[PDB]
């Protein structure tokens, strides 16, 4: 999951 | 490692030329084709190529529901000379031409298929009565199963084959089914009969279909309206809608070019003549 | 189980991608992913037991 | 089903010699057969038989 | 080549047979395939099959035919034209299955002062359409099969009539290759040019090619060859011009299946 | 809690696959998993006291 | 053996064929040499052979005779007797040159109330005599090969006399072997002896024998198959019995060689 | 087996009896599970079990029937056609629940000049149709 | 998560 | 989940 969800 | 959507060949800039390399000079009899580029005849400038040959992978150019059948039911009383309407159909893509006219720009091909329902029912008569929601009832009758010959008989219990029942105004209906071939691939051209004439036995039994294997393919759908009659007569069409998906495909053919005469390549007289006049030096 | 693939992304308004799930034990059941290969037309246009340089004479 | 593009051929039986029996022996009697499938053998595309049936 | 070798000139041996030809135009090797045997992880039937190897493959010369002014164009299904070829047709009457491969070297010659052009197509499932327009499908058996001697194309369609007792036969229009599709769209098909001032053969290995991995060669046809005058015969100021074409065939990588009595079918 | 297997993939467009989660308490409720194994037939086949082998004599 | 095997009950498989028998007397290979392929070391004609494998190396099945109280015996030629059979005919007439070995299985049951003993010699070269006494090896080729249905002894030495069209055929006494050696001898030659008390068939592996590494099938047979009531056919008190006897043989390790066109022998 | 055991020639002993047969074709296990005890795990009802053993389990021949051309077949059930044998019956009667598993011996010798064929078999829960 | 989700 | 996910 870590990268997959990106974020901003 | 290429893939349909990735960019195109850039033109490369060239400039003139005076040498013994012959591009434009080749021999078609080889039965190759020349395969030359613009730099190849003329001074070109370079350029960065953006399109791509994406939607015209052979996926993308059959992935579209086509009507391959309509069919009609209704839902009136049976009584001694006519009966309630239920419909059987011989599953088949060669009933329309279009999609036909697609699949046939190859000899053997490869997929899964997405069929989609599509129902519509009407009023038959200028009446007043009315109809409560009606539900479809769409059975897949293999070759050798029962085929039903009422609409209310006992086939339409499908122990074993698959129904669908469709409800009225929801959502058009849809499953999907494997390759179910009995060969490595279908054929949409046989070349070829089911039947070996003997000399020692009569002709009349050594006889069959040219171009024509399995009598039946891939056996029927028999579609029925669930519901009792109502005393108001309503009729009702299911056109099917065909997706081929995850298709491969072999050996290529020129497309049909005179109309379609049966499921065959025979055509009928009076249909030969496609291209029209346009004469030599006109632009 | 999901499965996340790239947009080649049209007329924008970093990479973008979408999501994938399969919810049907069969195959046929999928949908088209629509990621597929090219190859080169070499077998039909080209099917000359003797490979063709084209700067060449096609007859020698 | 009957199918002339999947017809898978013929079974027969026949005296290679003779039976042979010696006196006070039947000179006639019976033979029994029977069929099995092999471990190679499968079927597919499930469906409704026709030997069954509820007519009403 | 310096030390002489060219592609107009080549040498073909198969079994105890050898063509030779000085101006060819190279070979073509169909989708790019040469034919195989069987592979197992594509086999089907489990018998040990029978590989007749050099007594069947090897050169089967067919009978020549004569192009004139007016040839429409000719056409020969494989196997169907080497059924009575030698020990070929033999292992292929005896087994139910079988599959094979072909090269075929289509022969005619001329002069520097002739000219005109055959169109040589190999086309994988040849289906041809019938003379009748009131049934579809009907060409009997011994009517799509002359064996040997082929069929040829007519350049106008003409609907048997004679309900009664019809004549159950094809009606290939040339422009139509026969099936309904232009003949100028053909090359999308295996194929090669006899342009009488550039060559005089053509050469074309063919694999084999069907949707199964051995089938019924009574029953099926794999292969349709199909000729066609691309530009008419010409010479010199002759109204009437003659030249042979003969076709020379071999099965390659040939293996049969299911064996047991010969198969007699009815041809006439 | 979801449960992730491969399908067994019939015509082709790596392993492919699915993915389930069970919404119900009761084992009953759930969907059929089709993931079945196996047996030998022996039970039916060979109900015989004395082990056989087919290339010797069923009788001695 | 303990686990169950026995030499009486035996089972052979060629090709699609499988012979089963309860009561054998072992098997027999004749001088001790299996069937074999010519060894390149002996090798003669230069051409790659056809070797047909299963398509003729399996088991036909010959017409089954009748055995009597007056049956004096009967012979059969190889390849001869199967000249008409199957692929190997085929194979074996369109080549000048062949070999090939066989597996001869005679089969002939009865009831353990009947008696009789049949000698069953597989003899090489085995030429018989002529009907006449004012010529010598007159013998026609149509007589002397008599194709699968074989041909018999005589108990009597009856001459030929009709001088101005003679039967031009042989005239084989049993006695004397048909060949004037006496036949207790012809235990020298490999053989069975099918005894109705202790079993029902004879099996004999033959090889290729011959003083050259491959020859004319069509000119020349290598073995002679001679069978012979070396004790009379009895049962209970019937003064006419009678029980058949079916001859079954195997093409083995057969080979062709110089392809033609078929051969077609004047038989009749 | 070269010191001499056959499949043909077998001795079954249960109790205080034995057969002996030189002409069997071997024995068959229905559904290759012997008979066995009921095991804690499946047991139900609660209380102590009444085992009879060899006083129960024991060969009891019923009346030989009669074979002849005319024949179409015999049936039994069983516990039933074991009701009135000896101390089985009487157990049997005695309680509410039983058990049982059975070696079933069927017996019909002729000679080398006879000919014919017996199928016997052994069918779970064989429902037999009424005449009505 | 790691755990959750089991696999087959 | 690092597994599960599968990413193209
Ligand atoms: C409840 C709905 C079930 C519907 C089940 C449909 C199963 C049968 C699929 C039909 C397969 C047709 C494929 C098309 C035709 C073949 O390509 C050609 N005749 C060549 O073989
Ligand atoms: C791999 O799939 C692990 C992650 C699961 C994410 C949630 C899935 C959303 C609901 C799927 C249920 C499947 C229905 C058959
Ligand atoms: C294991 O299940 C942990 C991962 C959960 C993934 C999202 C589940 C999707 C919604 C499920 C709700 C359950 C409804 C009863």
């Amino acid at each position: 999951a870590a990268a997959a969800s990106s974020s901003t | 490692a290429a893939t349909s959507r990735d960019a195109l060949p850039n033109t490369e800039a060239s400039g003139p030329t005076h040498s013994k390399e012959i591009p434009a000079l080749t021999a078609v009899e080889t039965g190759a084709t020349n395969p030359l580029v613009p730099s190849d005849t003329v001074q070109t400038r370079h350029v960065v190529q953006h399109r791509s040959r994406s939607e015209s992978s052979i996926e993308s150019f059959f992935a579209r529901g086509a009507c391959v059948t309509i069919m009609t039911v209704d839902n009136s009383a049976s009584t001694t000379n006519k009966d309630k309407l239920f419909a059987v159909w011989k599953i088949t893509y060669k009933d329309t031409v279009q999609l036909r006219r697609k699949l046939e720009f190859f000899t053997y091909s490869r997929f899964d298929m997405e069929l989609t329902f599509v129902v519509t029912a009407n009023f038959t008569e200028t009446n007043n009565g009315h109809a409560l929601n009606q539900v479809y009832q769409i059975m897949y009758v293999p070759p050798g199963a029962p085929v039903p010959e009422k609409w209310d008989d006992y086939t339409w219990q499908t122990s074993s084959n698959p129904s669908i029942f469709y409800t009225y105004g929801t959502a058009p209906a849809r499953i999907s089914v494997p390759y179910v071939g009995i060969s490595n691939a279908y054929s949409h051209f046989y070349d070829g009969f089911s039947k070996v004439p003997l000399k020692d036995q009569s002709a009349a039994l050594g006889d069959s279909l040219y171009g024509a294997a399995s009598l039946n393919d891939f056996g029927i759908l028999a579609v029925r309206v669930v519901n009792d009659h109502n005393p108001t007569k309503v009729t009702s069409k299911i056109r099917v809608y065909l997706k081929p998906k995850h298709i491969r495909v072999w050996c290529p053919r020129p497309p049909r070019a005179v109309a379609y005469y049966g499921p065959g390549v025979d055509y009928k007289d009076g249909t030969l003549t496609p291209l029209s006049t346009k004469d030599l030096t006109t632009y | 189980g999901a499965q996340v693939s790239s947009q080649k992304v049209g007329a924008h308004e970093s990479t973008i991608n979408y999501t994938t799930i399969n919810y049907y034990r069969d195959s046929a059941s999928n949908a088209a992913s629509k990621q597929d290969f090219s190859q080169d037309p070499s077998k039909f246009t080209e099917p000359i037991k003797d490979v063709l340089i084209k700067t060449a004479p096609m007859l020698n | 089903i009957d199918d002339s593009f999947t017809e898978g051929g013929y079974i027969s039986v026949f005296y290679q010699t003779r039976i042979v029996v010696p006196l006070s022996t039947p000179r006639e009697m019976d033979i029994l057969g029977f069929v099995s499938a092999c471990n190679d053998f499968s079927v597919r595309l499930l469906r409704d038989t026709t030997h069954i049936e509820q007519k009403a | 080549e310096a030390c002489g070798y060219s592609d107009r000139v080549l040498q073909l041996t198969l079994g105890n047979s050898t063509i030779t030809t000085q101006e060819a135009a190279n070979s073509v090797v169909a989708y790019g395939r040469w034919p195989e045997y069987l592979r197992d992880s594509e086999a089907n039937p489990v018998d040990q099959p029978t590989e007749p190897d050099v007594a069947a493959c090897r050169f089967y010369t067919l009978d020549t035919v004569s192009w004139t002014k007016e040839s429409r164009g000719w056409w020969w299904k494989l196997p169907d034209a080497l059924r009575d070829m030698g020990l070929f047709g033999q292992n292929m009457y005896y087994h139910y299955l079988g599959r094979s491969g072909y090269t075929v070297h289509v022969q005619c010659n001329a002069s520097k002062f002739h000219q005109g052009a055959l169109g040589v197509f190999a086309v994988p499932e040849m289906c041809l359409a019938g003379d009748s327009n009131t049934t579809t499908m009907h060409t009997s058996y011994q009517n799509a099969n002359p064996g040997e001697k082929g069929g040829t194309f007519t350049g106008t369609f003409t609907p048997d009539n004679n309900q009664t007792s019809p004549a159950r036969r094809f009606c290939p229009v040339d422009y139509l290759l026969g099936n309904g599709t232009l003949l100028g769209n053909a090359f999308v098909f295996p194929h090669q040019i006899i342009n009488l001032r550039t060559n005089n053969c053509a050469t074309l290995v063919l694999p084999y090619v069907n949707s199964l991995s051995i089938d019924s060669m009574v029953k099926h046809n794999n292969w349709g060859i199909a000729i066609l005058p691309l530009a008419p015969l010409n010479f010199a100021s002759e109204s009437s011009p003659e030249i042979p074409i003969t076709l020379t065939i071999a099965p390659m990588c040939c293996e049969f299946n299911g064996l047991r009595n010969i198969t007699l079918p009815r041809l006439q």
